């Protein structure tokens, strides 16, 4: 995975180029915006759990997904959605500290949509109970903070789709 | 830099950042201004460090561009000068990430295999670097010098 420091590095690199004054300042911008994003994760971290409860309940509890013959029917299977959307919450959070979307194409999107489609996981579903993961943490982070950690819910559904 | 390492870490233990790793993050973006402006200082003084680094090393190994030596030739020392230039590059990109892995993936891994085919002599690489270190600190202050001076002693170490 490439951070917002290591992203610059490489562009320059491929040029044979030392820092410029234009890659200078997207350093500067990463920088200055290092504090909310801590902040940010550490409230997310703080509230995961209860950040995946209530997308839940918002968006996939009492419905066929949930009843016999629904996706989420069984222990087992209600378990391993809440537990993807875990990881959905977590990889987005290591993004937006990051301020760069690479770790989500590599270790989360990688073959994800053909895993679905192969499992049989409603894609619609999942996408829609992100969303409101996405709802409820800028909720908790703040507007700004919010908007940041919605660039990085909607690459995560985009590459979904 | 620090922010992919300890999110590659947490990510192996499935876990968010601790509270300590945190505080890295935190340290590493306040002092990011710091490490920037020590790079653009180097990167300012290009031309002049690479020179006096050059005139330095060929003082004292001569033999690198005498007859038989590597380097013999304006040609062979000018691409000896564009190494080190590649180097100091390096170094800067090494020091705005706060740590040496730019230098390490992009001129370290390898380095041996790749001069042993053209038969430079690493160790007059290493002192090569070790020149530039000298030229390149002098124009840091006491705190930047030393700072800076650490990426300088990774680079030599990993030659040796
Ligand atoms: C919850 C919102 C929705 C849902 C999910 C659901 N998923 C699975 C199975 C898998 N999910 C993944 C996803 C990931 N695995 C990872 O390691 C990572 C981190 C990058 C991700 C994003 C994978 C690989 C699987 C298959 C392997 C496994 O089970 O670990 C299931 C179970 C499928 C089954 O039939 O057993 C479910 C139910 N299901 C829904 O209905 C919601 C829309
Ligand atoms: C100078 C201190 C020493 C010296 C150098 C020297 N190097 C070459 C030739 C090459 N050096 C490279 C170097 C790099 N490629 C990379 O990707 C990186 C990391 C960023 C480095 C440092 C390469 C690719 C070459 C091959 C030529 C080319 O650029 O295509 C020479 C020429 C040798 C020859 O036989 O032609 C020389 C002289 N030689 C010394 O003696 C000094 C100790």
């Amino acid at each position: 995975m490439q951070d917002a420091i290591t992203s610059v590095i490489n562009s320059s690199d491929v040029q044979g180029k030392y820092l410029d004054a234009s890659a200078i300042q997207k350093l500067k911008a990463y920088f200055a915006t290092g504090e909310l994003r801590v902040r940010a994760a550490t409230t997310i971290s703080a509230n995961a759990a209860n950040i995946v409860k209530e997308a839940v309940a918002k968006s996939l509890l009492y419905s066929d997904v949930t009843r016999p013959g629904g996706n989420m029917y069984t222990t087992r299977r209600y378990a391993a959605c809440i537990r993807d959307l875990d990881y959905y919450l977590r990889y987005a959070t290591y993004a937006m500290l990051a301020g760069d979307p690479s770790i989500l194409d590599e270790r989360v999107l990688n073959g994800l949509k053909e895993t679905y489609n192969s499992l049989g996981v409603p894609i619609g579903a999942t996408v829609q109970a992100i969303q409101a993961m996405k709802e409820v943490t800028a909720g908790l982070v703040g507007g700004g903070a919010g908007k940041e950690m919605g660039i990085y819910f909607d690459y995560i559904c985009s590459g979904l789709s | 830099s620090i922010v992919t390492k300890s999110i590659v870490n947490a990510d192996a233990e499935a876990r968010y950042l601790s509270p300590g790793e945190l505080d890295r993050i935190k340290s590493f973006v306040t002092s990011g201004e710091r490490r920037v402006r020590i790079a653009e200082t180097m990167t300012g003084a290009r031309e002049r460090i690479i020179k006096q680094a050059g005139d330095q090393l060929f003082g004292k190994r001569p033999d690198v561009v005498s007859p038989g030596g590597n380097a013999y030739g304006a040609d062979m020392t000018a691409t000896c000068l564009r190494d080190l230039d590649y180097y100091l590059r390096l170094i800067t990109y090494g020091i705005v990430a706060g740590d040496v892995t730019p230098i390490e993936e992009i001129g370290v891994v390898g380095v041996r295999e790749m001069y042993k085919s053209l038969g430079t002599p690493i160790e007059a690489i290493a002192e090569g670097v070790r020149a530039m270190k000298s030229v390149a600190t002098s124009l840091l202050s006491g705190a930047d010098a030393a700072e800076a001076g650490s990426y300088f002693d990774y680079l030599i170490g990993a030659m040796s």
